[PDB]
RNA sequence: GCCCGGAGUCCGGGCACCA
RNA sequence: GGGUACGACCAUACUUGGCCGAAUGCACCAUAUCCCGUCCGAUUUGUGAAGUUAAGCGGCCACAGGCCUCGUUAGUACGGCGAUCAGUGAUGGCGCUGGAACCCGGGGUGUUGUACUCU
RNA sequence: AGUUUGGCUGGGGCGGCAUAUCUGUUACACGACAACGCAGGUGUCCUAAGGCGAGCUCAGUGGGAACAGAAAUCUCACGUGGAACACAAGCGUAAAUGCUUGCUUGAUUAACGAUUUCCAGUACGAAUCGAGACUGCGAAAGCAAGGCCAGCGAUCCUUUGCGAAGAACAGGAAAUAUGAACAAAUCAUACCAGAGGUGUCAGAAUAAUUACCACAGGGAUAACUGGCUUGUGGCGGCCAAGCGUUCAUAGCGACGUCGCUUUUUGAUCCUUCGAUGUCGGCUCUUCCUAACCUAGCGCCGCAGAAGACGCUAAGGGUUGGAUU
RNA sequence: AAAACAUAGGUUUGUGAUGCAUCCAAGUGGUGUAUGUCGCAAACUGAUUUCUGCCCAGUGCUCUGUGUCAACGUGACGAGAUUCACCGACGCGCGGGUAAACGGCGGGAGUAACUAUGACUCUCUUAAGGUAGCCAAAUGCCUCGUCUUCCAAUUAGAG
RNA sequence: AUCGAACCACCUAGUAGCUGGUUCACGUCGAAGUUUCCCUCAGGAUAGCUGGUGCUUGUCAAGAAGUAUUGUGCGGUAAAGCAAAUGAUUAGAGGGACCUAUUCUCAAACUUUAAAUGUGCAAACAACCCAGCCUUAGUUAUUUUAACAAGGCUUUAAGAAUUGAGGCACCAAGUGGGCCUUCUUCGGUAAGCGGAGCAGGCGAUGC
RNA sequence: UUUCUCGUACUGAAAGGGAGGUGUGAUACACCCGUGGCGUGCGCAAUUUUUUGCCCAACACCG
RNA sequence: AAGAGAGUAGCACUGUUUGGGAAUGCAGUGUCAAGCCGGCAGGUAUUUGUCUGCCAAGGUUAAAUAUAGAG
């Protein structure tokens, strides 16, 4: 599908209470921290002489995700999420037929 | 080995011996919570005058009757 | 493979009738409903908005709210060994007048009549006599009926 | 997912896997 | 006995052909400076009265189609309940009871509300 | 060394998916209803194929115009939808839910409002009726918080967004909280809304072989006999187009149709798994008749001889060897 | 009780002692080894005779100069935890060898003076396309194959 | 007398959704083999069927009924039709295709029409009228509507039902292999075969 | 008046906060013999050959 | 006027144990202190500043407790 990289949203803070131009990112997690709490405890389990202590999950059956949007207004710069329906091919080109 | 898949059969019987209940009287549970919100905000304005007016009619037909 | 979707049986029940096809017609619109009334609830299958679930179908009942463009109707429904009173909401074009009390209203107003013309001396209609009782008859002429043996020749084709 | 190499980028490799 | 505007039911109001149409009106009709829109003032838009009932519209008619209604088909087809009923069976009638459909035949071819109005 | 090596299933295995789901029919004119019943679909696709206003009418047919023809483009008339609406099917729709075009982002947010479908009246998915913000298209009434109904996912864990700056002699209507002896800056955690997935789809992390084999059980379940059935196998009737130098029927009899038998093999799974000794031959007795020989007969395309067909009749008889 | 194992005969591999194979919880511990390549350890085939063809693409084993792979090190920003950069071996990739290592070793058309057959030709294709030999054999489904011999007659025996 | 992992003692009364057993009498009541979820199909949890304890009441009947009647809604099976749309299909006739009107014969996934048996609601008191009155930040250009109340009035022939105790809880068992039959019905040549619908039985029961 | 425990008070992740009625005004003010109101409600009390009052327990609806 | 227990405590890696959770106790190896602004503890990691309580790395010691197949 195709998506434009900008559009006029509604922005519900209260400096904005309008209609203003919001610029379009796909959204991508993060990597994933050293020292987070779950993973201090599962370092923790692992260490010695057991084995593997949790599963892995190896039947895989989805071929798509869900399109996650991040919309950042022009002013005050607040972002909103929005999710899509899930789709095989995603691009913005801003430029219609 | 396969067995029986579905049946209805001694299920009416079950339902009768205890009897299919009557539904509940129209005056009991009859609250109105997901209706129209501009009419029940008026209509819980008019309760409370009316209760107000209940509350005096009480106390004028006591002090009429210590007399 | 039988599916048990929204609408799983519903090609006769929510066909319009033969030269009965179109929208819903003005009279539809001016109706106007209040709370306590009976309806009965029939698809109109022209309005895909609002429609009700296909056991609805027929059915009557009391409406307990209105909003602009909706009704709330109150019907009831057999479950196991007990009945449950389910909520439904419908557009306007779904629902119909109910005519079902209005043989009980009729008679209610007729016994009104009676005691005002009792007491203003009004005299009464006469009475309906009934025809379970005897009576003479003095026929013109007595026909007979001997299967004159015609129609045993007349029932082969 | 990491490092690359060869073509804003598709392939070939050597590694790594708690929804 | 009629016209126009806005309608309700939505063919007894539809389709084809023929004939007639006093007035008010409704139309066909004249033309593109301006508003407006088209390849083209054909449609659409703005401004007039030069002609005409030709058409649209209304009314009537047709061994006309369709549609509506009543009979007939017919107590026929089919059905609920009953039998230590008939029959090798396939099926069928009987008792107590409910009851159709097309073809076909007779009749009919809009009713009506609000306002301004013509004889 | 330790452990595992799906399920349903006219036994199990191979096959298939009836394992999560949508449409028509079976389904018996409310609703509900099974099979490894029948005919088909789903894990996608679309910034327009979403939203609104306006204009228009589709499939097809007939009459006409240089090249031009059955089929190119223009024109007139008829045209109740016989076209189209992403995809399977059903329903629906004509100054439109279809086609073209103009402008847009209601595919946003939406104070834990209520309800339907499955149903335990739980969750998930989908859908219906509302209230508030800011908007889109319209002259307006009005329509719109996706493409109508199939197109999807719990606990724990990871990860992203929101809790801007200032204002308040005090925690208040209005300043997110904690890290427990206290302060400054980092770091970590909590509360609310999404995302990374479990297709065995209410969601374990998983390869083979045993004829060297073991245990608890099962006639809820296969491999003999028996029982129901008779498609298949076997044995017969009825009709009569033809074959028989002519002549349907001495002897046959196609195209059709009606049966019988349990000496074949299938179909089923009722009895037996704390056991009913599972091929063939040897030996011995008895029963049946659909009659090979022996008794007596009819008939012939019966000259004689040898034979064909049929009737009563099961008393008696029915062999020796080579190969396996 | 055999057609199985062993055997003499044949071939291959490791190894010059601070070794090869290998016991073992451990030590200045133990075995072949009181030994020294005509030796010791590990495999395969199975007397003699006559022979032992082609394939290193797959899997394995083995031999040589720079992509990737760990700790330890060396530097940085920061107040520090944290973080980043560089360095970093065998091995795996690349390049050779090896089948008396495990193993493998093709299809389809046309064509000679009666027909048959096909010495000859073409085509697709492999790492190589089964060579010398032998066969309805303890290995051949079809199958009780086809011909001869043995018998009066043979799903048997032999050729 | 033991070997595809010896013997002895101990952990060990190892675990078993599987097989077997489980000891006096009388009395009052009395089932289910079905729904949803589960690595679930020889087992559980869950609803239903049952027992016990009651609670609140009534006494002729409230929130009563596997039944009628009257009124008012819903429907696409049986039948019928192809001289009506969709699909299949035979043959003459009037103007070799073609056209018009007919004609033989059909439909689980066709239908204009359309039963019988069914199915929803109503048939009075926590109610309905009649009159006047109050309140609201609801609607409307205002009245008028909408909603909540308060004090007075009336009301329990025509085939024109008849039967009778209403309502509400808490705790828990067994069961979760079913089978047969009238009628309706799918697969199969058929079956004492496999699978469903409404109802009645056996199981649990003799006479 | 137990030295501990259960209960008379709950709510939020936490820092923390914490529930009477009526009348009058827009940590407000004044009183305290008292069911917040409405509907259905054993028994008792009062009328007259029926109607009304208080309603306990319990249930529904709105503050 | 002085002093008060050094391969000790701490830190890193690895293993085990605990309710102890950015690490409760312990063991092996590497590294290895302070005491002219000391050291250890104060249940969320780091750097800095206060406050509170104690002063390890040597030794002895009745009573109130057990006798779960002893005499
Ligand atoms: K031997
Ligand atoms: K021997
Ligand atoms: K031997
Ligand atoms: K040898
Ligand atoms: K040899
Ligand atoms: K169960
Ligand atoms: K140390
Ligand atoms: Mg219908
Ligand atoms: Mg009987
Ligand atoms: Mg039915
Ligand atoms: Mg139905
Ligand atoms: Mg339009
Ligand atoms: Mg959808
Ligand atoms: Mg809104
Ligand atoms: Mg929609
Ligand atoms: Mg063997
Ligand atoms: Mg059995
Ligand atoms: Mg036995
Ligand atoms: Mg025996
Ligand atoms: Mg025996
Ligand atoms: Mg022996
Ligand atoms: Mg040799
Ligand atoms: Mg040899
Ligand atoms: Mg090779
Ligand atoms: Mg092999
Ligand atoms: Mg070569
Ligand atoms: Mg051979
Ligand atoms: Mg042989
Ligand atoms: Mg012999
Ligand atoms: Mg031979
Ligand atoms: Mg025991
Ligand atoms: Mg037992
Ligand atoms: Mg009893
Ligand atoms: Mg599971
Ligand atoms: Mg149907
Ligand atoms: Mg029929
Ligand atoms: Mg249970
Ligand atoms: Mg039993
Ligand atoms: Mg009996
Ligand atoms: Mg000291
Ligand atoms: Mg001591
Ligand atoms: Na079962
Ligand atoms: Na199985
Ligand atoms: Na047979
Ligand atoms: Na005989
Ligand atoms: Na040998
Ligand atoms: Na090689
Ligand atoms: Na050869
Ligand atoms: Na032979
Ligand atoms: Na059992």
């Amino acid at each position: 599908v195709n998506y434009p990289k900008k559009k006029k949203m509604h922005c519900p803070d209260e400096r904005c209470n309008a209609h203003k131009s919001f610029k379009v990112v796909q959204y991508k997690a993060g990597k994933a921290r050293l020292y987070a709490r779950g993973k201090r405890r599962y370092d923790r389990k692992q260490s010695g002489y057991g084995g593997q202590t949790k599963p892995i999950f190896h039947k895989k059956a989805k071929t798509t995700k869900k399109i996650v949007l991040k919309l950042q207004c022009s002013n005050c710069k607040s972002i909103i999420q929005n999710v899509l329906k899930r789709t095989k091919h995603f691009e913005l080109n801003d430029k219609k037929k | 080995a396969k067995s029986k898949n579905h049946t209805n059969h001694n299920q009416s019987r079950k339902n009768h011996r205890n009897g299919i209940k009557p539904p509940l009287p129209l005056y009991m549970y009859n609250s109105k919570r997901g209706g129209w919100l501009p009419a029940l905000v008026n209509t819980r304005r008019v309760r409370k005058n009316n209760q107000k007016a209940a509350l005096k009619a009480r106390r004028e037909r006591l002090a009429a009757h210590q007399a | 493979v039988h599916s048990h979707g929204y609408k799983c049986g519903t090609r006769h029940l929510f066909a319009k009738k033969f030269r009965k096809h179109g929208v819903p017609s003005v009279s539809t619109i001016l109706t106007n409903f209040k709370v306590g009334d009976y309806v009965d609830v029939v698809a109109d299958a022209a309005v895909r908005a609002g429609m009700p679930h296909k056991y609805y179908h027929g059915r009557t009942g009391i409406v307990w709210n209105v909003t602009p463009r909706g009704v709330g109707v109150i019907i009831n429904k057999p479950v196991r060994n007990r009945t449950v009173r389910k909520r439904i909401c419908v557009r306007f074009e779904h629902v119909r007048k109910s005519r079902c009390q209005e043989a009980f209203k009729q008679k209610l107003k007729d016994l009104e009549a009676f005691r005002a013309a009792k007491k203003a001396g009004t005299p009464l209609p006469p009475k309906k006599v009934s025809t379970r009782n005897g009576g003479f008859v003095c026929p013109k002429k007595v026909e007979v009926l001997a299967r004159r043996t015609a129609d045993y020749e007349a029932m082969i084709p």
